């Protein structure tokens, strides 16, 4: 069982920077070691060998060095299309093993939200249940705050939110928040209301709908 | 060029046993190399499995190896995963991947998601997010698909079939409070569009074996 521990475990870097990231092994591996690149709800991606051989179709941006128990993985210049998590892998001796990972956010500029209101759809509707989204979309950083209104009383408790990953052409989050009441209380009210707080809007935006 | 394709009830029950093949194409499994299984828990990394050999010998994780087998058909080109006893530890991602002496994988499979309830399936219901603008506003307009109340994940939404990928934004699945999943899938147009094109979310949600499409209009 070698024990495989990355640095750092998140790591915030502006674009067109460079990224290191080092593995600790728990013995000599030497050699051994490889790193993969994972976007999310893919599969992992090699990115080096051996631990400085570089793969074919791989950026001349990423490479590797590092030898026995210190290994370090260096992006030379961060592009939007490395926001992922970088993994090594020893391969020295089975069980065959990887580290916990390495988060990288790119830290672009602040973007300020566009936001959206929508009222639930009638058939939903007919249905009892009355879904209300409010979509803040591309935005950074990832960081706002969502306050739902209703008839100008303020909702609690009631809310669900959801944040997309960075996108990796211009590196913005996009968020949901959901909005959920009984077709009962639906109708008990007449205007919504979606207040968004952000670092890029000088005062908070207010979205609504009526009937 | 190979290809690794994991197939395999995605929910399977507590205390009952996880079994997953592996079809490979574009090469044989019986040629070299070896053949792993990695699983990867929801927010977790990844933990390697066991594998077999070309020559048909195998091995595993410890912490696995006295629950887990793994077998292959050389005339179906597939090997196979049975993983015994399966707790909520279990529920992750399990993938397919060739493994070079580097000993490196530069292949995988997609990787198929089994999680491990007692729960039943449900069918999702696809609800639209109307347009935010008419299609003389001259500006950008907003307009969704709200999948709702379906178990187990993960559902799939494309729009117009996979024709429309800017500016698609799909929200990772949220647990409801009733223990039922939920999502959102939304768009950004140039308005003028919305008279001229017609936006189609397709809902996928293989567990329950349900194909919908919605038709988003004002």
């Amino acid at each position: 069982e070698i024990v495989l521990t990355q640095s750092p475990d998140f790591q915030s870097v502006t674009p067109k920077e460079k990224v290191t990231i080092t593995c600790r092994a728990s013995q000599s591996i030497s050699d051994h070691l490889h790193w993969y690149q994972q976007k999310p709800d893919q599969s992992p991606k090699l990115l080096i060998k051996y631990a400085s051989h570089a793969i074919s179709g791989v950026p001349s941006r990423f490479s590797g060095s590092g030898s026995g128990t210190d290994f370090t993985l260096t992006i030379n210049s961060l592009e939007a299309e490395d926001a992922a998590t970088y993994y090594c892998q020893q391969g020295h001796s089975f069980p065959l093993t990887f580290g916990g990972g390495t988060k990288v956010e790119i830290k672009r500029t602040v973007a300020a939200p566009s936001v959206f209101i929508f009222p639930p759809s009638d058939e939903q509707l007919k249905s009892g249940t009355a879904s209300v989204v409010c979509l803040l979309n591309n935005f950074y950083p990832r960081e706002a705050k969502v306050q739902w209104k209703v008839d100008n009383a303020l909702q609690s408790g009631n809310s669900q939110e959801s944040v997309t990953e960075q996108d990796s052409k211009d590196s913005t989050y996009s968020l949901s928040s959901t909005l959920t009441l009984s077709k009962a209380d639906y109708e008990k009210h007449k205007v919504y209301a979606c207040e968004v707080t952000h670092q890029g809007l000088s005062s908070p935006v207010t979205k609504s709908f009526n009937r | 060029q190979v290809q690794l394709q994991e197939s395999g009830p995605g929910l399977v029950k507590p205390s009952d046993t996880l079994s997953l093949t592996c079809a490979v194409s574009g090469y044989s499994i019986t040629g070299g190399y070896s053949w792993h299984w990695i699983r990867q828990p929801p927010g977790k990394g990844l933990e390697w499995m066991g594998y077999i050999h070309y020559s048909g010998y195998t091995d595993f994780n410890p912490s696995l190896k006295t629950r887990i087998t793994i077998s292959r058909d050389t005339s179906k080109n597939q090997f196979s995963l049975k993983l015994s006893s399966v707790t909520a530890v279990d529920t992750a991602v399990y993938y397919c991947a060739r493994k070079d002496p580097s000993d490196a994988f530069p292949y995988w499979g997609q990787g198929t998601l089994v999680t491990v309830s007692s729960a039943s399936t449900k069918g999702p219901s696809v609800f639209p997010l109307a347009p935010s603008s008419k299609s003389t506003s001259g500006g950008t307009a907003a307009l969704g698909c709200l999948v709702k109340d379906y178990f187990p994940e993960p559902v799939t939404v494309s729009w117009n079939s996979g024709a429309l990928t800017s500016g698609v934004h799909t929200f990772p699945a949220v647990l409801q409070s009733s223990g039922l999943y939920s999502l959102s899938s939304v768009v950004t147009v140039p308005s003028s569009s919305l008279g001229t094109q017609t936006y189609i979310c397709n809902v996928n949600h293989k567990p329950s074996n349900t194909k919908v499409d919605k038709r988003v209009e004002p």
